[PDB]
């Protein structure tokens, strides 16, 4: 694949600093925990840095067609996102099958800047079935994961909702 | 796989009713993101 994970101690300022907005962006939702679970807070086990250099020159490479398309800005955010794909992500990149056909502004790939909002995903649509082991969309036992993703969003249509 | 709004990059969904919720975003070229960090956690009961 040509994806390789450093893991990064929690003394690390790099470690720090992700876990802090993992954490200052948790929220209440207004399905009362019924798809990502009830919690306040997360218990942070690991951060991980992913390293491609192919997927990210096809990063930088869009992005400064983005950047040039809009007065030399491609208005890049560090954004979340959850999934049950994503070991595939982290190894193959983002395309059309982590898009979600169904979703609310159209067939894309959607992210968050609440962790918690993205946390819903980690088990599908709709928090699926929850955890594997336990069917448990609440489970506090069996370990999740989610991405921290550098994304350009370039000239953004804003959609109030 | 769709497109974006004509002359536009992506989407932004504004929370226009509830208060403390904070943006979310479309991109629709798997190239426009980057998954910089791997987070492993659990979330936990509230005391
Ligand atoms: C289908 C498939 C590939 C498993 C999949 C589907 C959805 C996600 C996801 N959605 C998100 C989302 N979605 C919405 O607001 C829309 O659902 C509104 O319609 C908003 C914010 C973040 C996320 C996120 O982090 N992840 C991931 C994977
Ligand atoms: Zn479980």
């Amino acid at each position: 694949s040509g994806t390789i994970l450093i893991d990064l101690s929690p003394d690390d300022k790099e470690f720090q600093s992700v876990e802090e907005e993992m954490q200052s962006t948790v929220r209440e939702h207004r399905d009362g925990g019924h798809a990502g679970g009830i919690f306040n807070r997360y218990n942070i086990l690991k951060i991980q840095k992913v390293c491609n250099k192919k997927l990210w020159e096809r990063y930088t490479h869009r992005r400064k067609e983005v950047s040039e398309e809009n007065h030399n800005h491609a208005n890049e955010r560090m954004l979340f996102h959850g999934s049950p794909f994503v070991n595939a992500i982290i190894h193959k990149g983002f395309d059309e099958r982590h898009a979600y056909i169904g979703g609310m502004f159209g067939a894309g790939i959607y992210f968050a800047e609440n962790s918690s909002k993205s946390n819903q995903y980690v088990y599908g649509i709709g928090g699926g079935t929850g955890c594997p082991v336990h069917k448990d969309r609440s489970c506090y036992i069996c370990h999740r994961q989610l991405l921290f993703c550098r994304v350009t969003l370039g000239k953004s249509f804003l959609q109030f909702s | 796989m769709a497109h974006s709004p004509p002359g536009h990059h992506s989407v932004t969904g504004r929370p226009s009713v509830n208060g403390l919720a904070l943006a979310e975003y479309v991109i629709y070229r798997g190239e426009q993101a980057y998954p910089e960090y791997l987070i492993t956690y659990q979330i936990m009961r509230p005391e």
